[PDB]
């Protein structure tokens, strides 16, 4: 059920920086120069993909090669957008992340995640009728990371990135949509 | 006679986005009669030349005190790059320098919990709900109150105190009107440490 | 070179009948060359002679440090009679001279309030208890925890924080084992403060 | 029902000076160079009666003209004596007190008197088999300022007595005995 994604620059944290093909991003070191508007997360690096869903399966793939932190998963459209929130399914957010050498599902509080082989790559599977976020372990075979059941879409969904800060230097590396 | 102080920026200023982190260089002792103080800004040994000197504040002691803010990258700070200010002035009898730079030590978020008020405060004019926020290294944290995203007034932190386990906690104590603890009402605890994913994290609750 | 800090006696030491209160002068940047100081104590101007002033104490700055302590009457530190402490030694120009008396202000007791954990922690091996101490003037204070008479040793004190009506507040914190909380046991804050009747009230509870 | 009622000067806080005819105390600012022993109170200026009632109707008076603090009121001969406590009907203590220009009978918490004419001289009642230890202002023609109901006496009574720190100097006179 692959569908090809490509992020909404017109959502984008200013300080992000978006290939052309709008199928990569990455944190860059300065405030970046794009005007700003009402959909645009202010507070972390977070973008939103520029496909919306209201029924249907849909899977797609993101690179996190070397990258130390990042958030990933769907999310309402009429999500906040502004200030300072939690993801978690209350606030419209179904994600999974790395934190500080943890993963961790964005339920709340934040569930543990036991991933024996860290990812380089994960799938994120929507269901919308079923309810069902999913998440895979690409660089392992595919195996499961995280299903949320029982999902509370109530609208459109849009894929959702966090692509990390990199105040530390560790974290430069961008996300990067998969080659379908 | 006269002496430097460096000071660390904020934390919140470093970990929000939008803010501005300062380091600062205070010299104090600076006397009336040599009032001109020069003042070196260098990151990682490579000097910058974008601080803001405040005119030679006046003091009590009949001294003059140097204030002199280094705007800083948020980036630089937390990777641990060294902030060096140096000072020269005529009764020095050679330039004074200070370093500070963020020390490297584990990072431990903190758990946090808001506690109701206590039984016998229920009849009284106000209450006192209670943050608690412990478990956290480093020590530098910010805490704050909300109520629906309207920052609270009347809340007072405590210092953080260097628990036993080599931890950090404190807490933050916010009084409020009786009648609001009742009807409906939301009030909430956030707080801001680089252990926190996404630097933050809010606790809730209300009337039970 | 060398400068003087004079110190009030512990809060506790004052009220509690059988304990010793003590003023103290320290002298700090005392030069290796220069070791002798003369210490002189006064109380409302008359000389006394019953400090014990301790062989001047080595410092890494390559210093010597001078801590002198006088014992004093409960009463004398409770009138608010004046303590002072006279420094001579050759680097000195003249004598230094300190003065220290307890302020007269305003006197009210503390509110003490135990707060049970939060509901999170229920299920933690340790949980927290909380003692709130509130409403006090003046800020000199004393907070512990025991549990049956057996003084607690893991509980720390925050330091006391000027509220908003011009009052004090702080926060202890005691953990304790799980278990404990649940069976039998009972747990209680004890404040000694000026404005409490005999000096004391503790707050109890336990296991609700 | 007046009683005639002297102190147990093995009882007396070591600090306290206790005339002759042992109808007198008062805070002394030195510790006495009485011996110590188990009924001696150990923290505050505290001292009881000889007498110890298990029956009947008692009735004392004690002048506290001129002092800015004290405790009064009847005790159970077993209360603790040593260490940090209050006085509470919990802990055997059915007290009255002044302390710093408040009035408060000692409850637990402790509740506010309402006394209209300060009293240089207190009247101490108690009704052994009616469960009764009340108070009464002799300044003011005896009216009434507290009186403690279905008290759980628990054993024999003594007249019990604290004269109160002297650390601020404006309490140094003496509780007297009164001439019956
Ligand atoms: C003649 O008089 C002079 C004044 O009388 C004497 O000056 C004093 O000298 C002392 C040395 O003997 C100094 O002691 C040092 O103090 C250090 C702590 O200083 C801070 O806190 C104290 C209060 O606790 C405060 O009075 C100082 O102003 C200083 O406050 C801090 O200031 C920094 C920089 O401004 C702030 O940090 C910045 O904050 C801004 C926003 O406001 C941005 O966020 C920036 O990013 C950030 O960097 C900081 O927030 C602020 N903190 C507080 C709590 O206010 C201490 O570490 C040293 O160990 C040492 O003890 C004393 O500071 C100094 N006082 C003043 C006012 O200058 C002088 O000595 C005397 N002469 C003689 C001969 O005796
Ligand atoms: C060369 O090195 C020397 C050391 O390196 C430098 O000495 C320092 O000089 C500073 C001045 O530039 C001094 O700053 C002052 O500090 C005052 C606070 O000092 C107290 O707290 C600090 C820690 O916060 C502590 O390090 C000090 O020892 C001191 O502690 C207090 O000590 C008193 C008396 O001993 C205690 O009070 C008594 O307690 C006993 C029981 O223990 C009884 O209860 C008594 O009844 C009671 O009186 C008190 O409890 C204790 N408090 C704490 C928290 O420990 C501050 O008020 C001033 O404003 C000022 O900032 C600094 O004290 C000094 N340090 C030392 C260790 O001497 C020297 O300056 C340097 N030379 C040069 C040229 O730079
Ligand atoms: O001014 C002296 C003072 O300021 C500096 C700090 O490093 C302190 O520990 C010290 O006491
Ligand atoms: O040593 C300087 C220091 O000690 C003294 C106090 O009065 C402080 O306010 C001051 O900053
Ligand atoms: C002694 C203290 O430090 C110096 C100045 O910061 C202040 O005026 C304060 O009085
Ligand atoms: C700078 C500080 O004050 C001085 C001494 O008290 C201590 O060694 C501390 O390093």
């Amino acid at each position: 059920h692959m569908v090809h994604i490509t992020l909404d620059r017109n959502t984008a944290n200013s300080w992000l920086i978006i290939s052309k093909d709008r199928r990569q991003v990455r944190m860059g070191d300065t405030h970046q120069n794009v005007s700003d508007n009402k959909e645009r997360f202010s507070n972390y690096p977070m973008v939103l993909g520029a496909q919306r869903f209201s029924s249907g399966k849909m899977y797609w793939e993101v690179d996190v090669t070397q990258k130390e932190a990042w958030d990933l998963g769907v999310c309402r459209d009429s999500v906040q957008r502004k200030g300072q929130f939690s993801l978690s399914p209350e606030n419209g957010f179904w994600t999974i992340w790395l934190w500080q050498k943890s993963y961790e599902a964005g339920t709340s509080p934040q569930t543990t995640l036991h991933i024996q082989v860290p990812p380089c790559q994960i799938g994120i599977f929507v269901d919308y009728e079923a309810g069902v976020v999913s998440f895979y372990n690409i660089t392992d075979h595919g195996s499961l990371i995280y299903t949320f059941s029982e999902c509370v879409f109530a609208g459109p969904l849009r894929p959702f990135f966090n692509v990390g800060f990199n105040y530390s230097g560790g974290n430069a590396a961008p996300l990067k949509l998969c080659p379908l | 006679g006269p002496s430097v102080f460096i000071f660390p920026p904020k934390i919140k200023d470093v970990l929000m986005i939008s803010l501005s982190p300062i380091v600062t260089c205070v010299v104090v002792d600076v006397s009336e009669d040599d009032p001109d103080v020069q003042i070196s800004w260098f990151v990682n040994n490579v000097e910058v030349h974008t601080a803001q000197t405040q005119t030679h504040r006046e003091d009590y002691n009949s001294t003059l005190r140097v204030v002199s803010a280094l705007p800083i990258q948020h980036q630089d700070w937390m990777s641990g790059k060294e902030f060096k200010c140096k000072v020269n002035n005529k009764d020095l009898p050679a330039p004074i320098e200070r370093t500070i730079s963020k020390p490297k030590g584990s990072v431990r978020a903190p758990q946090v919990y808001v506690l109701p008020p206590p039984e016998e405060e229920m009849t009284k004019k106000q209450v006192t709900l209670t943050c608690m926020v412990t478990d956290f290294m480093p020590e530098d944290i910010y805490v704050e109150w909300t109520n629906n995203g309207k920052t609270e007034l009347n809340y007072k932190n405590t210092e953080p105190v260097l628990d036993s386990d080599g931890s950090y906690f404190m807490y933050s104590k916010l009084r409020v009107e009786k009648k609001n603890w009742v009807e409906r009402n939301s009030y909430s605890c956030s707080v801001v440490h680089e252990g926190l994913h996404n630097h933050h994290t809010t606790k809730s609750f209300s009337r039970s």
